[PDB]
């Protein structure tokens, strides 16, 4: 084939003109984004039953929708959670690659197939299906600064006048927000309602009746009178539009003569229709709207649009409104990115300098610098060809690529350049002779790279996802590559390359560059002696080989395992979850007091505190708060001190100081659709019949017994909540028929007061609202404010609710979840340092066994995932290394040779090994990428070495220490080129710190010890391999 | 309340003994009560901890206390099956007669929930079973609704 | 202008140096091959 | 699916039409087959149990999760679930001059689960240091205390 | 039974704000009668799997 | 595959039946799929043979 | 008009807007490959030009 281009170098310019137009067109038409959908689908049924208790959700929503949650396809496994604000969330996980779209509608079919089992509250409330997976890209904040408009006020003009631009906006999807619009609220009096003799009961139904809308008809409609000229429609009393309206409503005629209304006995007011949740941005009440990104969108083009959509309405906003954008993280993806383009751009001018650092000419540089942008721009072509995007993973395995498309140009170009510097024929000849030694080679490389890189995207979960990144971008970048160097790259070595005569490789040319070709020289001399003296006994170094080997499994086994590195994304969370009976305003003094604390010590560090009290991560209530903190720039946090890890250190450490809390800070993980990831989430599950009492000593029983296994066990916690006083009412039937009371209008006075009501809705400055209707807080603070409350008989003589309440206190969960239909409680926890995540679980394992009868176990998170993925890796490597040796016997013709080239592995695995040791890193994804690039280069150059010394054996009929010595001195030069390109380019991502420091590293000591280590053993060890093969068969 | 208070109110809600000791080593209030007025034997009570109630009434342990509405920890141990630690009690000077603030006695508690052992020993220290409710309803009347035979006998 | 600049002359100062630990790494392990031989 | 999709479309807008008796009992829409692939039998050897019971046994703790089991179209008990049955007798009815209408009043009413609210909700006061769920009456679950009823 | 401007205040603005954000959409009009029957009619790129 | 993970989760909650439970299976059309499959194969491995 | 009262095409003229608009680019294209699949078949950058 090269010769078909040889004489045809236009027909390569033109593959390669549009290769580039291809990775242009693509550049421009890519999505971008930090991660592509690696955690599996989920969607969430959401379900509100306001004013009810968990156990009365749980019995008549959350039962009843698992229970008809049949018939769903690739359905993974199913989680439900129950609070005692009225909330259920079941979130159902299905199989990754699953089409999240028809999996949402088929949820919310099976779901409309079972509304009408619920009660007429919840139908009214509305159930939500929303997919959960995707998490927000921004979140953008108001605040008052001003004459204070509560929270209320703020997330009613978002949801009037920055909602719908903000979806209207491109690349916006679902768009969430915070607060909740206005709502007619009406708190009651019990005693101005005792005074005229009514109930909440009247309020509701008088309510319902002047706030209803009215069909008429029309005036003059079919069939018509013959004559009829005129049709108009008719309008009825609507909707009622404020309060005043609310006010002048009749809800009774005293015996006197005048007339009751609301505004005498209820307060009536514009505000929130839910108060458990507070926000508060640096003490000053906020309302946030959440921002996700739809599917094939850039997030720097759409965060971009957004702020210029929110700068378009300052001037329309009330004196004393401003965004403040908290939780953007988009920052992050643009400065990683940029980084590691930067990375790709370095690395294209070190291989300039690197081949005129030892070719000397500028013709022969050029060439380079000149394939390696084609293969980038094709691997682009070919990620939007598949469907992907340009993010961490696909940008990383084009660094790590970067390598092998290096590694191809210069052993091309430096080939060529030795055929005419040694016989002194001209550039085409001499790239014919090129390309026949190195055609068949190459060819072999690539299948041997795609048996390596391939097998990584069959893994099962979210790792495979990852895998898949990795492995389909290097892939398409080393096909281009070799693809390149067959077509092109000998079409322009064959028209650049200036003739040279023979006899002149260097000698001379005083300077810098005339001693480093002696200095080469010289050292391509010793490297030869030495080689050829070890050749002279290998025995002596078939030990040491196996030394490197034992030294790599004992590294490989002490090298702690993981998932992915924590960076610093700008922001971090922190967590703040009060005693069993605690109220909101306790939560809010001490979010204050927090907010304080990184406003004042790290003054330096921070820019905000969005403080949200009532939504905790595990748990919704006053109990609960947490706070997003948002740091500065990196350019404004110069130093390790002042990064993520040591502030959250120092805010964990003070924050112990805080008494009856327990408050936490954490950083912001890794994919966040996922979580912690430690691979070890727990569900203890009640198979038979028990219920909440002896699944939750089981539970710490357990807990117990785990406790005792501190050396594999660690901070094993449960994620629920604890049980917590609840106030009982055995209300009384006897004496409430005595007395003439319908327990209907008891139940009804009980919960509208102390819960609340959804009554209708109405209409204001043109959208419709809700009408709640509620009781003064000071009426609901106590248990000796039920007495003030009094009901309507039958016989028109009110009845205090202290005739039959008997009221007591008991115990009962705020909290209650189940896992597959089945009550359930969490437990989280961790492998003792040293240990792994299988040796925890199999212990959890035998633990679960000796528990009472009726509780079972269950693995969910990435533990789920870990149970699957954990049985491919061997396997997946095992194909790989016979169709590499199949691939190397084809090559080679022989089915010993390929041996000489599969034991150079070792000698890249034990650098990248000692480079993680220490440095202090772990066995993540990225070094194992990083792994398989040495393998894949080492293969390389031993693959070349070989096919050198056997083409000589058999051509030129050369023995075989003569041709292999002349086999490693005609290959050590682009060797070494390829490694100090390779080393250069990777090397700030080894001293990165900063922006993504976490991965950069990771990748780039793997790299380099790798790099370094197969460099500099396998010239000595290749040649010991090839001579023992080749003797001992 | 004070630290000491809050967790002993912890451990015994837990079921911690040796932290109890511990915390009674130091002087901890013993009679230390929550938000809703229950106290380290009520809770001891409720979730059946005996060791528990052993070492609090050993260390001065108030028996007849009450929370904000008169559930003594007799009205919890009496409801909940829990046999060892009413004896306890009882041999400690517990008001077995007793009232919430609703009018209602353990042998009510008894009685609904059908336990017969406990309203045996509560029968044996001079359990009233005339007393009655708020409404009018005595332990007979109790067990009469709840269609209970050999309770009503033992009960007449 | 100035990150092309900077990154270049980066490069011109650490490629020889880094060529120069190489290939005294080379040189040490040949050494160290030659006396085990 | 897209079937399954555009059938449950046209069904949900006949829904709102047909009887609550109807919807209550639950309308479904699969996408089985019409030959049974298996049919999974439950069995006592010690001869203690009946057919109700066992059919109890598989409609609760084993037929709600292999109708998830990712090839599952329908499943069909061969028997049923337990259920509260009330024997009414209309000589004892007409004795105390009552009718079934009332039986199902004082159960709808006595057998419920009520949404009571909590102490110190939101938006409370300032100083409250206090709060609880409130219980005012839950579903019953044996049939004493479905006898107790009035 | 029901004005146009009820229609458009309680049905079609408050349907018209999720669309916004699907998929290889191209428009959107609507229409609210007096009559009460509203329509919206979503128009999305050729191409599109309908 | 459905039998298998029917299988599966029945093996999954049997450890937790009442004393006497037991399941069996007078109906399954897949023994029949396997051993046909697996006479064909038989069948082909004899035919290698000869 | 007014300030405020904007215009814009649906149906049939949004597409031949859109028409109007492919095409200038779809001659370049057109152009360019021939320009260039020329230079292929006959290995010069001058007739493709002639």
């Amino acid at each position: 084939m090269p010769n078909f281009f040889i004489d045809r170098p236009i027909f390569a310019w033109v593959i390669a003109i549009i290769i580039m137009l291809a990775g242009g067109l693509a550049i421009l038409k890519l999505p971008v984004a930090q991660y592509p959908t690696i955690a599996p689908p989920a969607v969430t049924i959401s379900a509100s039953y306001p004013g009810a208790d968990a156990k009365t959700v749980q019995d008549t929503v959350t039962q009843v929708i698992e229970q008809n949650m049949n018939g769903i396809d690739n359905l993974m496994y199913m989680s439900s959670n129950s609070d005692s604000t009225g909330t259920v969330q079941i979130t159902l996980t299905f199989e990754s690659g699953t089409d999240a779209d028809i999996a949402q509608v088929q949820v919310q079919n099976k779901l409309q197939l079972a509304m009408p089992l619920l009660p007429q509250e919840v139908q009214q409330q509305g159930v939500s299906v929303e997919k959960s997976s995707s998490s927000f890209l921004m979140v953008v904040g108001v605040i008052n600064t001003d004459g204070t408009m509560t929270q209320e006020d703020i997330s009613d003009y978002v949801a009037a006048n920055m909602k719908d631009a903000i979806s209207r906006t491109s690349g916006v999807g679902d768009v969430q927000l915070f607060g909740s619009q206005y709502a007619m609220r009406i708190w009651m009096n019990p005693n101005e309602l005792n005074k005229f003799q009514l109930t909440p009961v009247d309020v509701i139904t008088a309510i319902k009746a002047q706030n209803a809308q009215v069909a008429a008809g029309q005036l003059g409609g079919t069939p018509p009178v013959k004559g009829q000229q005129l049709n108009a429609s008719i309008i009825a009393q609507t909707r009622l539009t404020s309060t005043e309206e609310f006010g002048k409503i009749l809800l009774k005629v005293n015996q006197d003569g005048s007339r009751v209304l609301l505004r005498d006995v209820a307060k009536i007011e514009l505000g929130g229709e839910n108060y458990d949740i507070i926000a508060e941005f640096n003490g000053q009440p906020a309302s946030g709207l959440g921002i996700k990104l739809a599917t094939g969108a850039n997030a720097l083009d759409t965060a971009a649009a957004i702020r210029a959509e929110l700068a378009k309405m300052e001037p329309f906003f009330p004196s004393g409104l401003k965004i403040v954008y908290p939780y953007d993280t988009t920052p992050f993806v643009k400065i990683s990115i940029h980084e590691v383009v930067k990375t790709l751009v370095e690395a294209i001018i070190l291989v300039f300098l690197v081949m005129y650092l030892f070719l000397q000419n500028f013709r022969a540089t050029l060439i380079p610098t000149i394939a390696v942008p084609v293969v980038l721009l094709g691997t682009f072509a070919v990620l939007a060809a598949f469907g992907f995007s340009i993010n961490t993973l696909t940008m990383f395995g084009m660094v790590l690529a970067i390598g092998l498309l290096v590694d191809d140009a210069i052993v091309v170009v430096e080939n060529v350049e030795r055929v005419m510097a040694e016989e002194g024929l001209p550039p085409k000849e001499a790239t014919r002779k090129s390309m026949g030694q190195i055609q068949g080679a190459l060819v072999g490389i690539a299948m041997v790279l795609s048996a390596v890189f391939v097998p990584m995207a069959f893994f099962g979960g979210s790792t495979g996802a990852i895998y898949r990144q990795f492995s389909i971008t290097i892939v398409s970048a080393m096909a281009l590559s070799v693809l390149v160097a067959l077509i092109l790259t000998p079409a322009l070595c064959a028209t650049m390359l200036k003739p040279i005569a023979k006899g002149d490789h260097g000698e001379g040319k005083k300077g810098f560059f005339g001693w480093f070709n002696r200095m080469f020289e010289k050292s391509t001399h010793h490297y030869t002696d030495s080689v050829g003296g070890i050749l002279r006994s290998t025995g002596r170094y078939l030990v040491l080989y196996l030394i490197i080997v034992v030294g790599m499994a004992y590294l490989f086994v002490r090298l702690p395992s993981s998932f992915l590195p924590d960076e610093d994304q700008g922001v971090f969370m922190t967590m703040v979850q009060l005693p069993a009976g605690a109220t909101q305003e306790r939560t809010q003094k001490v979010l204050n007091e927090v907010t304080h604390y990184y406003l004042t010590k790290e003054k330096n560090n921070v820019e905000s505190v969005f403080a949200v009290n009532g939504f905790g991560f595990a748990g919704r209530g006053q109990n609960t708060g947490i706070a997003f903190v948002s740091l500065k720039d990196w350019a404004d946090r110069p130093g390790e001190e002042n990064k993520v890890e040591a502030i959250t250190m120092r805010a964990t450490r003070a924050f112990s100081q805080i008494k009856d809390a327990m408050v936490f800070a954490f950083n912001l993980p890794a994919i966040v659709e996922l979580g912690t990831a430690t691979g070890f989430d727990f569900e203890l599950i009640d198979q038979a019949g028990l219920g909440h009492e002896k699944l939750t000593q089981a539970r710490n029983q357990l807990l117990a017994e785990a406790a005792k296994h501190p050396d594999m066990l660690t901070s094993v916690r449960p994620n629920g909540l604890e049980d917590t006083p609840q106030f009982k009412i055995d209300i009384d039937q006897e004496k409430a028929q005595a007395l003439g009371v319908s327990i209907n209008d008891i139940n009804t006075t009980l919960g509208a007061a102390w819960g609340g009501s959804y009554v209708n809705d109405f209409i204001d400055r043109g959208r419709v609202k809700k009408v709640y209707v509620m009781s003064e807080a000071k009426y609901r603070m106590l248990p000796d404010d039920i007495g003030d409350w009094y009901v309507r008989a039958a016989d028109g003589q009110m009845v205090p609710f202290s005739a039959f309440s008997s009221s007591r206190w008991e115990y009962g969960s705020p909290r209650l979840e189940r896992y597959n239909g089945l009550p359930s409680m969490e437990i989280l926890g961790q492998a003792a340092p040293g240990k792994s995540t299988g040796e925890a679980m199999e212990l959890m394992e035998q633990l679960a066994s000796k528990l009472p009868t009726g509780v079972g176990y269950d693995w969910t998170g990435m533990s789920y995932q870990e149970r699957l993925s954990g049985n491919q890796a061997p396997s997946l490597y095992a194909i790989s290394l016979i169709v590499v040796f199949l691939c190397l016997a084809a090559l080679y013709e022989s089915w010993s040779i390929p041996f000489s080239v599969m034991l150079v592995v070792p000698l890249g695995v034990i650098g990248a090994l000692l480079a993680a040791t220490f440095r202090g890193l772990t066995n993540d994804v990225y070094f194992q990428v990083g792994l398989l690039t040495t393998i894949g280069l080492s293969a390389k150059n031993a693959i070349l070495i070989v096919e050198f010394a056997k083409d000589l054996m058999d051509k030129e009929g050369k023995g075989l220490i003569e041709a292999t010595l002349d086999a490693v001195r005609m290959r050590l030069r682009p060797i070494l080129m390829t490694s100090l390109a390779f080393i250069l380019g990777v090397m700030p991502l080894v001293i990165s710190t900063g922006a993504g420091s976490g991965a950069q590293n990771a990748v780039g000591t793997g790299v380099m010890g790798g790099m370094v280590t197969a460099t500099v053993l396998a010239i000595f060890f290749v040649p010991v391999f090839f001579v023992v093969v080749r003797r001992r068969f | 309340g004070s630290d000491l208070g809050k967790k002993l109110l912890e451990a015994a809600r837990a079921g911690r003994d040796d932290e109890v000791r511990i915390l009674m080593a130091n002087g901890a209030d013993v009679n230390a009560a929550d938000v809703v007025g229950w106290t380290p034997l009520h809770l001891a009570a409720y979730w059946g901890h005996l060791e528990i109630v052993e070492v609090l009434l050993k260390n001065g342990a108030d028996v007849n206390a009450y929370d904000t509405l008169g559930s003594t920890p007799l009205h919890l141990a009496a409801h909940f099956g829990h046999l060892e630690i009413v004896e306890v009690l009882l041999k400690n000077g517990a008001d077995v007669n007793a009232k919430d603030d609703n009018g209602i006695t353990p042998l009510h508690l008894a009685a609904n929930r059908g336990h017969l052992e406990i309203v045996e020993v509560l029968l044996k220290y001079g359990a009233d079973v005339n007393a009655q409710d708020k409404f009018g309803k005595t332990a007979f009347d109790i067990s009469i609704n709840n269609g209970n035979e050999d309770l009503a006998e033992i009960l007449q | 202008m100035l990150e092309l600049l900077k990154s270049l002359v980066f490069a011109v100062i650490m490629v020889p140096v880094v060529m120069a630990i190489i290939l005294g790494l080379i040189y040490g392990l040949g050494e160290v091959f030659n006396i085990f031989s």
